[PDB]
């Protein structure tokens, strides 16, 4: 029961450039219990940043987590050609969880 | 290794109860691990069904999934059984199970493990 | 709950020549018409016993305890209540409690935190009542509890006509606590003057407590200020000596003599 | 009713006589084993201080109560000392503890920071934070109740029915004696050379009836040369006389 919106919806950036994405929620201000995932068409999503400050196993250092309020921003220094996926922000409120709309990036 | 295997894609008819599961090879649900189940349709954002705690036994579902989905986590067999009824055309999607690396010692606030999913469709 | 009563008038405690009193049956045996000499702990003949007179007067200091105490009280009102003592009374040290208020005897060995001026006397002028009974603040680690029948008791408090005369002796041997008591009624001697004569003291009970007592305090009984009558009690300290003791034909002790007072003795 | 495992109750026993034949002969005692002492030699040994521990457990974790075991119930609710004095008694009671509608009154500890010290009578109901991130307030992710209620039903079989277990531990002659077993009291023989043991006064002679006065202040007679010649019967107040064979 969380209305989470991710921006921008579509991205067309040259490889090797720096990009930033944001996700917002209509619930209370939440920072440390929001996670970002990248998923592929036909492949299961895999966690990339969780806890707003920690990383999973094998996660590249390109991902950076920022944001002090409800807004959660993921910054990527370079868009390596395998980074073209759809991004989802997911909450851990123990309330009814709802995934984001999806941040799609294309070459 | 920390590996998980799910069932295969299936096609069924309306009005048939459906059992859905994903097992872990070398990974146990122990006393602290929990697990969530999510769904994804064709070109649609992920939707969360419910996450359950193996140890305490607390079960939380989606507000729209309070009537026909039952999730039971068994530590002895280390499995997650879902009984699903009244599968219309909207349930034709791929199911995923996510669990954290959390075995009786410590774990973070994310679901690192993820299943390849079952592509379940009902005509 | 306690109140800092203070207002402690000071009078010089007196010294009286305890002529002969202070003998008791040394052991739980029997013997008929013989003479037996034994070395034990006794009160010296013609020793100076400390005399305390409490009225307008309120005296109850910390009397030191050194291996045995002989306590002789001459009163009718039964103002003296019990014996409570530890080592510091700071909720940190083991403490012992002997109390017989109305119809019971409570025997406690526990942790206690007591007051600067503990007292159970004080309630509405000269109407005696067990006020301020909770002189102990709290109990941390209680060790021993015991309940028994009360001794001879006198109802209410009156001044004069101290017919009842009580003699107790308490000592600690091999950890056990031993008490020998004797109460003589209808004793007709008004103006003090501890009488001559002879009366030994039978044992009453043993207590398996095992504590080292460095000091003991007695207790007697609008929480400040009281109108109490005359009450006389005497304290003597035991010490080792050898006595000769005479048994009659029935078995009761009728005479005794020390071996360190007089060359004739 | 028995206290739960996480908050087991303790009763203090002292200054009384304990008979173990009634303890030994009772039928429904299923698990009756002792390590430091033998069950049959408890009627003739003096114990300084005896305290008992009572709780109700499941049928599966009956083994874990033994000293040296490790488990979620043997380390997070009650730990036994390495040198365990005394012993335990366990039995199955599915008639009383089990409830038809579901007995959920009993609970046990699940999550704790570390194993508790042996012989602890303390319990904390604070919430547990599974993750490294600080947690507080109301239960959330990686924040779960460290206690679970027992599930006992009459349909449950062996290994899941409630078990009532009592733990008895005591010292061994490290204090003045308080609780001791009963002593035998045979009949009395008069005018015959016997071996009397009146209240621990072993000796030999013949017992007769004397007219010496023994006021209850006195207990035991003697003679000029300090030889026993008169005793008082503990059963009846009559005073006997002793003369050598
Ligand atoms: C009564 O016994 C206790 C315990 O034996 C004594 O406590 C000792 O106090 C001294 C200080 O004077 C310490 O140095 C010792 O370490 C204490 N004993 C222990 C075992 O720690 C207590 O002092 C005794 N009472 C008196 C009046 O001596
Ligand atoms: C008396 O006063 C002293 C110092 O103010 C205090 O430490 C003590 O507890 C008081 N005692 C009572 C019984 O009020
Ligand atoms: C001891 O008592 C006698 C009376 O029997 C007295 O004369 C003497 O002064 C007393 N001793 C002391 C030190 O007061
Ligand atoms: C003495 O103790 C008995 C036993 O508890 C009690 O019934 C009685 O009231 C007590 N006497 C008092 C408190 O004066
Ligand atoms: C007795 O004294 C107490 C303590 O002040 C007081 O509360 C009580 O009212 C007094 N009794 C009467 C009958 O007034």
């Amino acid at each position: 029961e969380i209305v989470l919106t991710q921006s921008p919806g579509t991205l067309s950036l040259s490889p090797g450039d720096r990009a930033t994405l944001s996700c917002r929620a209509s619930q209370s201000v939440r920072i440390s219990y929001l996670a970002w995932y990248q998923q592929k068409p036909g492949q299961a999503p895999r966690l990339l940043i969780s806890g707003s400050s920690s990383r999973a196993t094998g996660i590249p250092d390109r991902f950076s987590a920022s944001g002090s309020g409800t807004d959660f921003t993921l910054t990527i220094s370079r868009l390596e050609p395998e980074d073209f996926a759809v991004y989802y922000c997911q909450q851990y409120a123990n309330s009814p969880w709802t995934f984001g709309q999806g941040t799609k990036v294309e070459v | 290794q920390m590996q998980l295997v799910q069932s295969g894609p299936e096609v069924k008819k309306p009005g048939t109860s459906v059992k859905v599961s994903c097992k872990a090879s070398g990974f146990t649900f122990t006393d602290v691990s929990s697990l969530q189940w999510v769904r994804q349709a064709r070109g649609q954002r992920l939707e969360w069904i419910g996450w359950t705690v193996v140890g305490t036994g607390n079960t939380n579902y989606a507000p729209r999934f309070q009537e026909r989905v039952t999730i039971t986590t068994d530590k002895s067999t280390s499995t997650a059984y879902m009984e699903l009824s009244s599968l219309r055309s909207e349930d034709t999607a791929v199911y995923y199970c996510a669990a954290p690396f959390c075995s009786e010692t410590s774990c973070s606030d994310g679901f690192d493990l993820w299943g390849q999913g079952t592509k379940v469709t009902v005509s | 709950q306690c109140v800092n009563l203070t207002t402690r008038t000071q009078l010089p405690p007196a010294y009286t020549n305890s002529f002969t009193r202070g003998v008791y049956y040394p052991d739980k045996v029997f013997r008929s018409s013989v003479l037996h000499s034994t070395q034990d702990l006794f009160l010296p003949f013609f020793s100076n016993v400390t005399w305390f007179h409490v009225i307008k007067r309120f005296d109850n200091p910390v009397l030191p305890f050194n291996d045995g105490v002989y306590f002789a009280s001459i009163e009718k009102s039964n103002i003296i209540r019990g014996w409570i003592f530890g080592t510091t009374l700071d909720s940190k040290t083991q403490s012992l409690l002997i109390v017989n208020n109305a119809t019971n005897v409570v025997i406690k060995v526990c942790e206690f935190q007591f007051c600067n001026d503990p007292f159970l006397d004080h309630k509405n002028n000269k109407s005696w009542m067990e006020s301020e009974f909770r002189v102990y603040s709290s109990a941390n680690n209680c060790t021993f509890e015991y309940v028994s029948q009360p001794f001879l008791m006198d109802l209410e408090g009156k001044q004069g006509n101290f017919k009842n005369l009580r003699e107790f002796v308490f000592k600690n041997i091999d950890g056990y606590f031993k008490i020998y008591s004797k109460h003589t009624p209808i004793l007709v001697r008004e103006p003090e003057d501890l009488p001559q004569g002879f009366s030994a003291l039978e044992p009453l009970v043993d207590l398996p407590i095992g504590i080292n007592i460095t000091r003991f305090q007695t207790l007697l009984a609008s929480s400040s200020g009281w109108t109490a009558g005359a009450a006389a009690y005497y304290v003597g300290y035991l010490q080792p000596r050898t006595f000769l003791l005479k048994y009659n034909e029935n078995g009761t002790i009728t005479d005794a003599v020390d071996c360190a007072l007089d060359p004739l003795s | 009713r028995f206290a739960s495992v996480y908050a087991w109750n303790r009763k203090r026993i002292s200054n009384c006589v304990a008979d173990y034949s009634v303890l030994y002969n009772l039928a429904p005692f299923f698990t009756f084993k002792c390590y430091g002492v033998s069950p049959t030699k408890l009627n003739d040994l003096c114990f300084t201080n005896v305290y008992a521990d009572s709780f109700v457990i499941r049928g599966d974790e009956v083994r874990q109560i033994a000293p040296g075991q490790t488990g979620n119930i043997a380390d997070y609710n009650y730990k036994l000392p390495d040198d365990f004095t005394g012993c335990v008694i366990a039995w199955n009671s599915n008639k009383l503890d089990s409830k038809v509608s579901g007995n959920y009154n009993y609970l046990y500890r699940l999550f704790r920071k570390s194993n508790l010290k042996p012989f602890e009578r303390d319990i904390s109901t604070e919430i547990y934070q599974a993750g490294n991130k600080p947690c507080n307030g109301v239960a959330g992710f990686n924040c779960y109740f460290p206690l679970r209620s027992y599930s006992f039903r009459p349909t449950y079989g062996v290994g899941h029915q409630p078990y009532r277990v009592v733990v008895l531990s005591f010292e061994l002659l490290h204090a003045p004696a308080t609780v001791c077993g009963p002593k035998k009291s045979t009949n009395l023989v008069k005018n015959k050379c016997v071996n009397f043991n009146f209240n621990g006064l072993k000796g030999t002679g013949v017992l007769t009836e004397s007219n010496k006065k023994f006021l209850p202040f006195q207990q035991f007679g003697r003679d000029i040369a300090d030889t026993t010649d008169a005793v008082r019967d503990p059963q009846t107040l009559e005073i006997l006389d002793i003369t050598p064979c």
